[PDB]
């Protein structure tokens, strides 16, 4: 079975520079071209150009090769591309793909594609702030309560109320991006405002980047 | 319908490339499939319909045309498999490869020429092709005749017409 | 450059034929490769060399390519269609070409007006010097909104992050809001307001200092 296996998505300063493999399997090496394509976030396809297995060779896109070394190592076959000086304009879905040696020949595989991340951000841990039930957020006998999740980075985060023993009516939003490059995201839960004064509600949030669980219990104001 | 060294190129005969054999027709005619060869037809007329005026390609009535086979496209005047429209091989020729679920047009190459993989595989580089036809009539063997290989005439032999068999010492 | 031009956007109903477009200069004589993209997902070929269909896609996909256009014609279209659609060339100045891309919207779903949530900012983050205005906003369809914030009755002029709206579970969209104010200027006015637009029509909630 063709497999094209691509590395772990990669969060990286402006400055730095990644370095990212693709794994082939279940076919001739040296038979395929080793495609690399740019989407950035909401954007569309863009062909950075192709590697050689046999020869090394190579086949820039227009000026993406001031940036952009491909290589290949046919002992392991694994071609890799390295990003270099990156700047946050690089943070895109970086995907390889394959097509037979010859003229026009469609790219057959794809791998998984990836995610390369670039922020003048560093990690940082969330404000965890609650969002108490009241009579202007109580609709019908119902009641609406959350957590705010701030100035985080990077993603992800995840949200479960009562250490998961709650989750109908529950709706954590995706986060926004702040131009400070810190992540926001916000977790509500609808109740049964009979309920407010004897079940206790709990966000459990965790940031595993900075190792940060955060419990915080959410009481009628 | 794929072409092997046990096919019979009905009104042709068989040559062979640098990575794939075919049937050639005899003298003026054509392919109507991959192993069939049939009189061709100048003028697409009305009594012409569904008649060969081609290789891979018959007079269709509109109204009276000749347009290439399905699976075929007219590139310079010449049927060739649609996957090969964009394919140039230089010294050879460009074949389907059905080696793999998605097809491929892929060159095969003139004897004495392989496809180049700093070339995008194209025939501009040079490398050996061991012949493998099965020349099993009377006086006959593979030889490298313009490009490509067929079974002719040993040395010193040639085809006299009053029999079609090839003679001499 | 060769330059390949696709529609930004077709729609179609359930059952009927959409046609996805990409033009070239000549591009009859290209060999026209198109790719399919769901999100979050890789590109899937299904169409190549014009009209070769990949074994597992639909007989409803077929491919065409003759003068100045190339087609992609999906007839009896699903909901499962829905996603991105790219062309691609090569051009024989040695350098792949892939279109801006289709997306393919299939329609048939109900509209459905965005639920509106307000939060204030609480104890915690004032008593941080800081305030955070929360407006989340579930369950509407088309996935569009517009959200404008209010100081008492007129419009804010900064402090406002807007996501763009996501696909559900229920395959309608959410999107979220927040205004950030100083706990002064929380304290100052009589309220905010959270005004969301969606198909022309407005709900709006309202939060004051407790």
């Amino acid at each position: 079975q063709v497999q094209l296996v691509q590395s772990g998505p990669e969060v990286k300063k402006p400055g730095a520079s990644v370095k990212v493999s693709c794994k082939a399997s279940g076919y001739t090496f040296t038979d395929y071209y080793i495609h690399w394509v740019r989407q950035a976030p909401g954007q569309g396809l863009e062909w950075m150009g192709w590697i050689n297995p046999n020869s090394g060779g190579t086949n820039y896109a227009q000026n993406f090769q001031d940036w952009v070394t491909m290589t290949r190592d046919t002992s392991i076959t694994t071609a890799y591309m390295e990003l270099s000086s990156l700047r946050s304009d690089d943070t895109a879905v970086y995907y390889c793909a394959r097509d037979r040696i010859t003229t026009a020949a469609p790219f057959d595989y794809w791998g998984q594609g990836t995610l390369v991340t670039v922020s003048s951000a560093s990690t940082k841990g969330p404000s965890v702030f609650p969002l108490a039930p009241s009579s202007k957020s109580t609709s019908g006998g119902t009641a609406a309560l959350g957590c705010l999740v701030k100035d985080y980075f990077p993603e992800p985060v995840t949200v479960s109320w009562n250490s998961g023993a709650l989750t109908s009516g529950v709706h954590t939003f995706p986060a926004v991006l702040q131009s400070s490059g810190l992540y926001s995201l916000s977790s509500v839960v609808t109740v049964p405002s009979s309920s407010l004064g004897t079940q206790t509600y709990i966000c459990n949030v965790n940031h595993k980047p900075s190792n940060t669980k955060v419990d915080k219990k959410v009481e009628p104001k | 319908a794929k072409v092997t060294v046990d096919t019979v190129c009905k009104r042709g005969f068989l040559i062979q490339m640098s990575g794939h054999l075919e049937c050639k027709c005899e003298n003026d005619l054509v392919l109507v499939n991959e192993e069939t060869c049939e009189e061709k037809v100048l003028k697409c007329d009305e009594k012409t319909v569904n008649k060969p005026c081609g290789d891979f390609s018959k007079c269709i009535k509109i109204s009276y045309a000749c347009k290439c086979n399905l699976g075929y496209d007219m590139v310079n005047n010449v049927c060739i498999p649609n996957e090969c429209k964009q394919v140039t091989c230089g010294n050879g020729k460009c074949i389907l490869d059905t080696s793999n679920p998605v097809k491929t047009g892929v060159c095969s190459c003139n004897i004495g020429k392989v496809p180049n993989v700093q070339d995008q595989n194209k025939c501009s580089k040079d490398g050996e092709t061991k012949c493998s036809l099965k020349c099993l009539k009377e006086q006959e063997t593979c030889k490298a005749v313009d490009g490509i290989y067929k079974c002719d005439c040993k040395d010193g032999f040639i085809i006299d017409q009053e029999s079609s068999i090839c003679t001499g010492t | 450059s060769y330059v390949l031009t696709q529609p930004p956007s077709v729609s179609v109903a359930p059952g009927k034929t959409a046609k996805i477009t990409c033009g070239g200069n000549n591009i009859g004589s290209k060999s026209v490769h198109w790719y399919q993209q769901k999100p979050g997902q890789a590109p899937v070929l299904v169409m190549y060399y014009d009209f070769d269909r990949p074994s597992g896609i639909p007989e409803r996909f077929s491919g065409s390519n003759s003068g100045n256009t190339a087609t992609l014609t999906i007839s009896r279209v699903e909901a499962e269609d829905e996603a991105d659609y790219y062309c691609q060339v090569w051009d024989s100045d040695r350098y792949w070409v892939f279109g801006g891309g289709t997306k393919l919207t299939v329609l048939g779903q109900p509209k459905a007006a965005p639920s509106v949530t307000l939060f204030p900012p609480s104890s915690e983050e004032l008593q941080a010097n800081k305030a955070t205005l929360v407006c989340l906003i579930s369950d509407f369809y088309p996935g569009a909104v517009t959200v404008a914030w209010k100081a008492d009755s007129s419009p804010v002029k900064a402090g406002v992050e807007t996501t763009t709206p996501s696909k559900q579970s229920n395959n309608k969209y959410a999107a979220s809001s927040y205004l950030s104010l100083t706990p002064e200027q929380w304290k100052s006015h009589r309220s905010y307001s959270c005004q969301v637009t969606h198909e022309g029509s407005t709900v709006e909630k309202t939060v004051a200092p407790t």
